């Protein structure tokens, strides 16, 4: 079994709009695509011995016998090595469960879809699947420790990738709220939002904290002095140069009982809390005296008190406590530590609410102090602490204190974070009593912190949980405000670009920054910031991402769908114009029917306040309106098209082409827009499909809130000139002859510029161009399309690329054009550059040359060797 | 859209 | 503009305003400069990448981790025309601009090594600009240029410095437009990289300078360009600054024609910068003087909003304690936060 | 708290007083079943619709016989509820909590016992319910549980020793 | 340096 | 470090 191809798909897509998480791998069974299972010895006890957990999977039977069923059945390997890497991912603690397979190409290659949570393990896992199954192909097992490396390297993969704890929470509210949310390349920040209304955080600071707020805060001394100066309540002390002055220093404060900090930080390192002797002191001071130059604070009773401020607002309050052990019973302190050490809330961090109690010889040294060591039996209630300080991660306990808290105390902590200047806050403060005012308990305001954790209020030990990222985000996006800015997405099989363009001109009308994407160059407010085919999913998050855009169009195309998913997940408008049979063989979409599918995904994604917007000429897409959660609007070139008629009945909307007009159908009522001949975008209104485009724009437009006079000045004003739209209708005027340059690319193209032709208010219609070797044998149809249309048609196909051959194609051509008319002057010349496209002068006054090139910007540097007007 |  | 100010206490911020319309500066930074911007704007790696991501004109270049690697650092650059610099910042120090050969790379190399953990990056021709953007807006342009001398007559090097190191304009620093040249070991080695040395006659109108970069504290000179500057250029700063996140920035530009769209030019953005002084903009040596501080307070107090609050203030020999515990409960009644001193205490509500 | 009308002000005409007023912002209505089967409702739709219980008082009138029928009469304000709005229902009555599949609405519950199966059900698709639980009145949103307050501390409970009184006070918390 |  |  070979792997071929890897995709990762991202977003909305073709095996599932929901599942936007999926690897699709293109495997090969060179071997055992001929023997399905039961032509295998051995493999059905190999595989369930080495992976004895492939059991719950109900396959395609229904129930929890559904698979391994099947694989005593004759079922194929290609469908096994999909349950096994969704069960090598189970394995390793990664819920995934989605998965198919389907034959294509020639028998025996298959698409395995399946999916992930992480994208490398995803990958990873696939990779093993095929590894452990290949084996028990060959032999009837698979070594033990070959599994348990793999389901190693599966753990840590999902470990590397890991958002920590902060971001989650924050992350998890912003998806309750629908706002959309991305990584970004650098410093692991999050963008929350599009456009205009984008934020971003970092872990606990964000885009509204500032920089002196932020540095004030981790300034102690500075900290301190602008308190005070407020009238703050703060410990008394003094500084120490590193000389030995403490015993001055210990008179300022006014007496022993002292706290000896490092004069800088190093973690919670290096701090003495309850000195109460010299030789506690100096032993203090040498400890401390190993960090970079508060010495001697006054200490303060009660108990360590966390608070915590959002936007000038209180949200939570908890009490912490040390590990530590207590007289449950006339028991020595290593029995008491191993007691509760069995505790099942306890183990690891960030596992469970607890972590486990740990004896060092910090612990020992802890105890030393309180008169204790590990073989003491401790008197009822009395209680030994094991460390200096209270913190989760070390064993201590949280306290939900929040709804306990005096109203006065609440008013100075709210005081205090707008003092320092911080968005998001923690406070430490020190007191007996939480429910009485700090003035009358003796307390103190200890520290600030900016960037403060989350644990232990979204994860007390005691005490009720409090959901603190909702009011984060409430100050990031304000009630009544919103995360988004309006997506219009294009899709269909021909006319995107032109209805992109013009859509984006009617947006701009408006005096907004409109950015937009398509197969040319990606654009904003007409400045070109890349060139080159911009579609897909890449260029969408340019734009997405750009903090200047109001709105966004996007042309969308099957390869970038198809290759990776949709970039958005939901939009506005949704328009479909036209299904036709293009590109079919590729991606293995073989068949139109696929390739409506592949088309309909934009349809399914509009939000159901939104609309699709519906050919109601063509058969494939009229039909998507079933699938569709959201409002559907119509068009149409046929006023009396039974669809749009239903359809108003029902007080729909809809736009037709009628009396010479593009109008608006709105329940009983019309609204005329414009004529089709006052428009420069149609060809005099002698190209229907130009017609087309412009319904689709102009109703587009219309149901997603703009004005009809906004509309008229759009389509009024929007052109497609030569050296703008270069090889899409561009008209040249060179003497009394007039030439058209286009290009072509699937025959209704070839069709629709015939149209025009036909249209021609002139005299002979002559055709200089054809398809190149790239094409299906499709060369007989564009042949009997020349036939219907032109009555000069030259055969040109043997070109300078060649890519088969010779003139084989010209000569394919021949057969063609001759079988459906043999009255067109059939010169075959092959000369496409000097002599096809220059001897127009055959062709009477006031006639038309369309010429279909391989090269467009060779095309139109010759059409002006004859001085175009 | 329903599982394996 | 009559709005209020007042030193603080601490790391030598500055208030501005009263009660709750108060806002905060030190000295180029402010209290709507965030911190993401203005830490991403210090990461000169962080700041390429998200550049270029968005489709702006970056250098092309590289990283070493003080490997002697330059041989083949190069060949992705392009070519010998490169760039070394320290890997990290230690003010404008140990940087070699125009690289051309392995021995020149080399002692490059050993310079930049002095530093912690881009190398080679693609030369570019063209000045040095400096673009100022305080709200999403451009403000100023200013054109840099190093110290320097010229083929003024046929004189020597060292005739041309004395020369012109007596101009009026030049002396000390702040306290006058330009500084004094001065001739050290640097300036030497600038010029020997010219095939210049002190007692070299110069050719008419030939330049020669005597320091790598730009900066009027070295005795450089400042040009204001800033009517120059082509729309398309101005709507790409303005992009910049917003893509970063900063309020208040420098934007550092090489380019050879500020008039012509960077694309046309083949110029590049070089830097962002949190925080950039004035001076260059507030006393160019050409051209005409910016108010440069009317756009920053332009944001901090939008027109047609207060800087202040209601002020009401009791005094004579008998009644004030009285007559200002009444006041301060009528104005309560309305809803708002009031203060309130007296000879008992201070109050708040 | 000015009083307008006195004597019984149910129905529909005196809805149609409330709702032609110039000042008011709020229109909080009983409704009773009297004025359902004689006239209809007042207003065609509205943002919550509250239904407290159902029980066998007034059978044989109206041509309503049967406790079937008098689940149809009140159900009429689940189904007017705007789709955009809420019905609350009573979790822990059988006739009422069958409503939801009727209702276009968003549904919240309310329930004197936090285990019944409904509300678990529900909170676990992030549903809203208010449940009385630990002697407090309380939210449960999603996975959160905001407490309100103490069924003590609530004059209206007479200590907290009157059930009914504590059912009341849940909808009205919910609805609000 | 970001959980204070 | 302060006017760049
Ligand atoms: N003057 C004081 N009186 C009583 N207790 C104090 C005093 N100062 C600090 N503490 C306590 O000692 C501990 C020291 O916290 P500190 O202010 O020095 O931050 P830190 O140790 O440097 O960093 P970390 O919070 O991560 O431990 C706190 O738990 C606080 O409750
Ligand atoms: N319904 C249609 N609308 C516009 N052009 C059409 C249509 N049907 C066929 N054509 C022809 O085919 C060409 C398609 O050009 P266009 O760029 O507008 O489609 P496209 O979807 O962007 O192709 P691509 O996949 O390369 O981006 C036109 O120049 C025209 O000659
Ligand atoms: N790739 C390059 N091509 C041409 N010139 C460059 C290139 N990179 C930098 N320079 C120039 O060299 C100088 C180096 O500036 P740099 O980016 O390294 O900031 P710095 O030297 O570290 O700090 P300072 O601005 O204070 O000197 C600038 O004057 C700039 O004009
Ligand atoms: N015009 C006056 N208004 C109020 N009290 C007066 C007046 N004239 C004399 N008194 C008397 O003198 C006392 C002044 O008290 P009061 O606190 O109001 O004035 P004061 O200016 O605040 O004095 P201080 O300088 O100590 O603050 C009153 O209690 C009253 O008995
Ligand atoms: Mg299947
Ligand atoms: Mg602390
Ligand atoms: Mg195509
Ligand atoms: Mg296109
Ligand atoms: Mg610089
Ligand atoms: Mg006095
Ligand atoms: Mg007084
Ligand atoms: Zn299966």
């Amino acid at each position: 079994m070979k792997i071929l191809k890897t995709l990762t798909l991202r977003g909305p897509n073709y095996w599932s709009i929901r599942r936007k998480k999926l690897i699709v791998m293109r495997l090969d069974l060179e071997d055992l695509a001929e023997r399905p299972s039961n032509s295998i010895p051995g493999f059905y006890e190999g595989l369930i011995k080495v992976l004895p957990s492939l059991v719950e999977h109900f396959c395609s039977p229904g129930y929890q016998g559904g698979f391994l069923e099947r694989v005593k059945e004759g079922t194929y390997m290609g469908h096994i090595v999909e349950h096994v890497a969704l069960e090598l991912q189970e394995l390793v603690g990664m819920t995934a469960g989605f998965g198919r397979t389907r034959e294509t190409s020639t028998p025996g290659v298959y698409n395995v879809v399946y999916e992930y949570v992480d994208e490398q393990a995803g990958r990873y896992a696939g990779r093993a699947a095929v590894r452990l199954c290949r084996s028990l192909v060959d032999t009837g097992d698979y070594p033990r420790l070959e599994l348990e490396k793999d389901l190693e390297d599966l753990r840590d993969l999902g470990a590397n990738s890991a958002l920590g704890p902060s971001t989650e929470t924050i992350v998890t509210e912003a998806e309750a709220r629908k706002i959309p949310w991305m990584l970004l390349s650098a410093r692991a920040m999050v963008q929350l939002g599009y456009g205009v209304y984008q934020q971003r955080i970092q872990a606990t600071l964000s885009s509204h904290s500032g920089i002196l707020g932020v540095e004030l805060a981790c300034d102690k001394e500075g900290t301190k002095t602008i308190l005070q100066d407020a009238g703050i309540p703060v410990p008394r002390g003094t500084t120490i140069q590193y000389f030995d002055d403490l015993e001055e220093a210990i008179n300022d404060v006014g007496g022993y009982p002292v706290v000896i900090k490092p004069l800088d930080g190093n973690h919670g390192r290096g701090i003495t809390i309850n000195v109460r002797h010299w030789q506690e002191a100096i032993a203090a001071y040498d400890l401390a005296a190993e960090e970079s130059k508060i010495i001697v604070e006054r200490y303060y009773e009660g108990s360590d008190h966390r608070v915590l401020v959002v936007n000038g607002k209180l949200v939570a309050v908890a009490e912490r406590i040390p590990a530590h052990v207590t007289g449950d019973g006339s028991s020595t302190i290593s029995e008491l530590i191993e007691k509760t050490n069995q505790d099942p809330n306890r183990g690891d961090g960030h596992d469970n609410i607890l972590t486990k109690i740990v004896v060092n010889k910090t612990a020992i040294d802890v105890m030393e102090r309180q008169g204790y060591n590990l073989d003491s039996v401790l008197p009822k209630d009395e209680v030994v602490y094991l460390r200096a300080t209270a913190n989760l991660s070390t064993g201590g306990i949280a306290i939900d204190r929040t709804d306990d808290i005096h109203p006065e105390n609440i008013w100075l902590m709210e005081r205090v974070a707008k003092v320092i200047g911080l968005d998001i806050a923690g406070i430490d403060v020190v007191t007996s009593d939480i429910s009485k005012p700090l003035r009358e308990t003796n307390g103190v305001i200890v520290e600030v912190n900016a960037a403060p954790g989350f644990r232990m209020h979204v994860a007390p030990s005691q005490g009720l949980p409090r959901n603190v990222a909702a009011p984060v985000l409430d100050m990031l996006f304000p009630p009544g405000t919103p995360s988004r800015i309006p997506i219009l997405a294009v899709t269909g099989t021909n006319g995107k670009t032109t209805t992109t363009r013009l859509l984006a001109h009617i947006y701009r009308q408006t005096g907004k920054t409109v950015g937009y994407t398509s197969t040319d160059a990606i654009y904003i407010n007409e400045y070109c910031v890349e060139k080159g085919d911009n579609t897909g999913p890449q260029s969408a998050g340019v734009i997405l991402r750009d903090p200047t855009v109001e709105v966004a169009v996007l042309e969308t195309a099957r390869g970038g769908i198809l290759r990776a998913g949709l970039a958005f997940d939901s939009c506005d408008v949704g328009v479909v114009l036209n299904v036709a049979a293009d590109h079919l063989g590729l991606g293995d979409i073989d068949t139109i029917e696929q390739m409506a599918k592949v088309k309909s995904v934009i349809a399914e994604v509009v939000d159901p306040s939104g609309y699709a917007v519906l050919n109601a000429d063509d058969p494939l897409v009229a039909a998507m309106a079933d699938k569709v959660k959201a409002k559907v609007a119509y068009f149409s070139m046929n006023p009396d098209n039974p669809i749009i008629q239903a359809h108003v009945r029902r007080n729909g909307i809809a736009a037709v082409y009628e009396s010479g007009y593009l109008s608006i159908l709105e329940g009983s009522w019309t609204l005329r827009v414009e004529q089709a001949k006052l428009i420069p975008m149609t060809m005099g209104g002698m190209a229907p499909f130009m017609i087309a485009n412009a319904l689709a724009a102009c109703l587009a437009a219309f149901v997603n809130g703009l004005d009809v006079e906004v509309i008229r000045q759009g389509v009024r004003t929007f052109t497609t000139s030569a050296e703008q739209t270069p090889g899409r209708m561009n008209l040249f005027n060179l003497g009394q002859h007039h030439a058209l340059v286009d290009y072509a690319h699937n025959p209704a193209g070839y069709r629709a510029v015939g149209d025009f032709v036909k249209n021609w208010q002139g005299q002979r219609f002559g055709v200089v161009g054809g398809p190149g070797d790239r094409r299906d044998s499709d060369l007989i149809e564009l042949g009997q399309i020349a036939a219907q249309v032109f009555d000069r048609i030259i055969v040109k196909e043997d070109d300078d690329k060649r890519g088969r051959s010779e003139g084989e194609t010209a000569d394919l051509i021949v057969k063609g054009i001759l079988q459906e008319n043999p009255g067109a002057s059939y010169e075959v010349i092959l000369d496409e550059t000097i002599a096809l496209n220059k001897a127009l002068d055959q062709v009477e006054e006031k006639g038309l040359v369309v010429v279909f090139p391989e090269s467009v910007t060779r095309a139109i540097d010759l059409i002006k060797v004859r001085n175009p007007i | 859209d329903d599982d394996d």
